[PDB]
């Protein structure tokens, strides 16, 4: 019945409020028409938080909470998950320090993000090397919480992959500055396509140990996750370019764009409630009391919130709660340390890229090199059988080189997908 | 150079008691010139007033660490959630008394929450010391769908692949489940015999009796049972024949912050010799920064050795948690727990009682049958 | 499950191997009808057995 | 091709030398004071395998 939105001082006051009412305004009137109540607040402090929550609450029974930020202190989702567990009441998570997201769904929470997880992004990054036909693993991670489990789970997708890929073993760093253990554990990388699961200042010191033992060649490769490259404008100067990476920033989305997302998930929500139910839902007595027994006679929004389906848009969620399509654009660091939108994966779930991959050029250090020989062949002869491809989930028959053909569309048109 | 250490105290007794052993602590070596002063918030099965006593006592001094106890009453969960979710903003290291919930092993979910209690995971370790000193080679684990229990199981997993061995079946349980007939006749219908449950008191409780009332009590049938699945309902409703698991001097919460206080102490000390520190904000609200000595907490409570405590060495792993617990295996014999193993680090030392057996057996039986019945 | 009569030469090898091993067995017919391969399901990037 | 060490006590340079070296017999032409750190850097680096 009433929404609740939190901004802070990126932008203006008056226009997000405006923009907020003529949100559902646009289209899909509700019966019971929802307000907007958003507050210009910067105080990203627990207890000021708590306290505003509080006061929403009291507003005439707040049926929904919209959290947004401006720092990058995860933090505030922490707060935000007490929150949702004492308040009973579904909030949504934009842009901004609830953007990560590390902690497991809570059952007495009502967490639905925008976020992808670490197992969501896997499949992701197997795309990706599907496409780039890289068939070596090389795993560099370290001992950090929840990572025991996402190394299990990418050992048993890659297993289970009808590809084939080869995977050494996965080397840990055991203990930092050890100065004396890590030559050692960094002696049996030898691949081309290296995966960091660490965090961003122990893998600023990685990468500058792997230029040390110059590990950023040519035919090096690495692959960064979102939580690694989250702060796009803060790139190291021992950061070696070409890192591919997915990340769901704003340059293809703004907090307006967001927040009509989740306030049509809410009209999902609440229009799936009135179809099973028909009472309207409300609050505790006191907004962060405990006076009375903690109980949610009222069945839980979770299974109302599975088929959410806005504008063909399906943007559905898992029993834990994360998302099932995500953004996940692709990103990589340019040549003069910038990141561009070179792919995208919200077409069911499928990666698609620019067909861009010229960087090879030497970062870290400066040093020319010549690996990738072109070379042209034509296919009139009995010396080039190339066909098609067998879609099996995997690249081609064993032991056979890929290759690439212009395909052209129309007699008029001269562009030609690089199949 | 003043620290005004806080914490988070159950009673009032609780509270005077552990100002006097803090006091008496502060000129017990350790630090130098002067000392910290302590305070403490009551426990409230409130949050709004529980949460303003704590920042209105804690963040307004100069707190480097705090001291979080058990909840008064047993019976009711109460985990200390919200005192962690706040000191994650300033990465403030918490210092959990007997909170043995696997919640908190993670410091994913908790930015910053150190505790001296071993996990409900850590019992795969004790279990893997028992199953490699009484030759087991099959078992099948019995996990509830709960975080701790998936947790449970992800340790027991890894621990046994050291031995290259394979669970034969993987069965899970539900928050507030009583028809387990299915689950427990697919048990039965298995090469092994021998069954680890790890879930709540409740349900512990009811797949109790469900295989009591299906002879599954009988002899050839051994059962291992965590510590808190012994307790409860289950002492009662229980016959002989079980192998519990009890934590040495793990229940004095005295004897516990005997040492953590000595040991955060020592730390402030070791941490004023490093370089300079940020102090927290006065007022609660007001500053929204994060503190640059977090990550040099934890760098100097890794590798720090207390020899001095009442358990001995208190030594901390990866996770932060408790480091070779000092465990005790129990067994009942006529509705009385008898102690028969001690399990201080890494080593288990049977004593002179005979380890008794489901079905009055004085031998160890074992599931290595395949009852020739190959379908 | 309507009760068959199978026989042949891999029944008479079992029921050697059950002579000479301590074997009592009671044999079962395949649902599916094929050996076992890789089938594509919900999930298809998961190997799973028929 | 050659890997011949610039400079002694470069702590720098010397593992990029090092980095090019993949194989199992090794020439060291070399006295045996700076000998003994170059064998030192190896154990450090791992070489000394079977
Ligand atoms: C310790 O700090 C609290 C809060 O600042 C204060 O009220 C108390 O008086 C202090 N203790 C002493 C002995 O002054
Ligand atoms: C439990 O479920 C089984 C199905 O396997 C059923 O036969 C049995 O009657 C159920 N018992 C109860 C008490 O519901
Ligand atoms: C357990 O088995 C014995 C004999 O095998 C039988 O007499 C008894 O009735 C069984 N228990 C139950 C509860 O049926
Ligand atoms: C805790 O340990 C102290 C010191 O040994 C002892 O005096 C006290 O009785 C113990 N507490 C309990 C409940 O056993
Ligand atoms: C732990 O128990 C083992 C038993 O094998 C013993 O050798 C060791 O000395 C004990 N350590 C301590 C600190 O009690
Ligand atoms: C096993 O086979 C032997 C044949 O040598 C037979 O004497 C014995 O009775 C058998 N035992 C069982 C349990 O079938």
């Amino acid at each position: 019945l009433n929404i609740a939105v939190m901004l802070g001082h990126s932008h203006d006051v008056t226009e997000r409020e405006l923009r907020t009412l003529w949100g559902p305004e646009q289209a899909a009137g509700l019966p019971l028409d929802v307000n907007v109540v958003a507050l210009l607040m910067n105080r990203t402090d627990p207890k000021s938080l708590i306290t505003h929550v509080c006061d929403l609450m009291s507003g005439a029974r707040i049926h929904g909470l919209v959290f947004g930020d401006d720092t990058d202190q995860e933090a505030v989702a922490q707060m935000l998950d007490f929150i949702s567990s004492h308040t009973f009441v579904p909030i949504l998570g934009i842009h901004g320090g609830a953007s990560m997201i590390m902690a497991d769904k809570d059952p007495t929470s009502t967490f639905f993000q925008f976020g992808a997880s670490i197992q969501q992004q896997a499949t992701v990054m197997l795309k990706i090397m599907q496409d780039y036909d890289w068939h070596v693993f090389s795993l560099v991670t370290t001992i950090f919480p929840g990572y025991r489990e996402f190394i299990s789970f990418v050992k048993t997708t890659v297993d289970n992959s009808f590809v084939g890929w080869d995977m050494q073993n996965v080397i840990t760093l055991d203990t930092s500055f050890e100065d004396a253990k890590t030559q050692v554990q960094l002696k049996k990388i030898h691949s081309s396509v290296i995966l960091l699961y660490c965090s961003k200042d122990e893998a600023v010191l990685i990468l500058s140990e792997a230029r040390s033992l110059g590990l950023t060649g040519y035919d090096f490769f690495w692959i960064v996750p979102s939580l690694v490259s989250g702060n796009t404008e803060l790139i190291p100067k021992e950061f070696p370019s070409g890192l591919i990476s997915v990340s769901y920033d704003d340059w293809d989305y703004s907090l307006e764009a967001r927040v009509r997302d989740g306030i049509g998930i809410l009209t999902t929500a609440a229009s799936s409630m009135l179809e099973k139910f028909s009472y309207i839902p409300e609050a505790k007595a006191s907004c962060y009391g405990q006076m009375e027994r903690p109980e949610v006679p009222m069945h839980t929004l979770h299974p109302f919130m599975v088929n959410v389906t806005w504008d063909g848009k399906d943007l559905s969620f898992t029993e834990e709660g994360y998302q099932v399509h995500p953004r996940l654009v692709v990103i990589v660091l340019n040549k003069d340390r910038e990141w561009e939108k070179v792919g995208k994966w919200e077409n069911h779930t499928l990666s698609l890229r620019h067909a861009v991959w010229p960087r090879y050029k030497s970062f870290s250090d400066c040093e020319p090199d010549d690996n990738h020989l072109s070379i042209v062949t034509l296919e009139e002869a009995p010396f080039v059988i190339v066909e098609d491809i067998d879609p099996l989930t995997e690249t081609c028959v064993r032991n056979t080189v890929p290759c690439r053909k212009f395909v052209k569309i129309n007699n008029s048109t001269n562009e030609g997908m690089n199949v | 150079k003043i620290v005004n250490i806080g914490a988070v105290l159950s009673t009032r007794k609780h509270e005077q008691m552990f100002r006097e052993a803090v006091n008496q602590a502060n000129k017990r070596h350790g630090s130098w010139k002067i000392q910290l002063n302590a305070t403490s918030v009551t426990h409230k099965p409130n949050a709004i007033q529980m949460a303003l006593s704590v920042c209105e006592d804690l963040i307004s001094s100069q707190v480097y660490a705090i001291l979080v106890s058990h909840p008064p009453t047993p019976n009711d969960h109460f985990t200390p959630t919200p005192v962690s979710y706040t000191a994650g903003f300033y990465r403030i290291p918490v210092l959990g008394l007997t909170t043995r919930m696997s919640i908190y092993s993670d410091k994913s979910i908790h930015l910053s929450f150190l505790r001296t209690v071993p996990p409900y995971s850590h019992q795969s370790s004790v279990w893997f010391e028992m199953m490699r000193v009484y030759s087991w080679n099959h078992i099948i684990l019995l996990v509830s769908d709960d975080h701790e229990g998936r947790a449970a199981q992800k340790r027991l997993e890894t621990l046994l692949e050291e031995r290259e061995s394979k669970a034969e079946k993987v069965l899970q349980f539900d928050p507030g489940t009583k028809n387990v007939t299915a689950l427990l006749m697919e048990a039965k219908e298995l090469e092994a015999r021998v069954i680890i449950l790890s879930a709540s008191e409740d349900d512990a409780a009811t797949v109790y009796r469900a295989a009591a009332m299906l002879n599954m009590t009988g002899s050839g049938y051994v059962w291992l049972v965590g510590e808190r699945e012994i307790s409860g309902n289950a002492l009662r409703y229980a016959p002989d024949g079980i192998l519990g698991l009890q934590l040495i001097n793990g229940k004095n919460e005295s004897a516990h912050i005997s040492d953590a206080v000595g040991v955060v102490a020592q730390a402030v000390h070791e941490l004023l010799e490093k370089e300079n520190i940020t102090d927290p904000p006065r007022g609660c609200v007001g500053n929204t920064n994060i503190w640059k000595t977090g990550p040099l907490f934890k760098r100097v409570l890794m590798s720090s050795k207390y020899a001095d405590g009442v358990t001995g060495r208190v030594e901390f792993n990866e996770d932060g948690d408790r480091k070779f617990a000092n465990y005790s295996i129990m067994n009942l014999q006529n509705r009385k727990l008898v102690q028969v193993g001690i399990y201080n680090g890494t080593h288990v030392i049977p004593n002179d009682r005979k380890i008794i057996w489901p079905g009055g057996e004085t031998e160890k039986p074992r599931g290595y049958q395949m009852s020739t019945r190959l379908k | 499950t309507v009760p068959q009569c199978c026989y042949g030469f891999c029944i008479d090898l079992l029921i050697k191997l059950a002579r000479t091993m301590n074997f009592t067995y009671e044999v079962h017919l395949v649902a599916d009808g094929k050996f076992g391969t890789q089938e594509r399901v919900n999930n298809s990037n998961k190997k799973e057995w028929n």
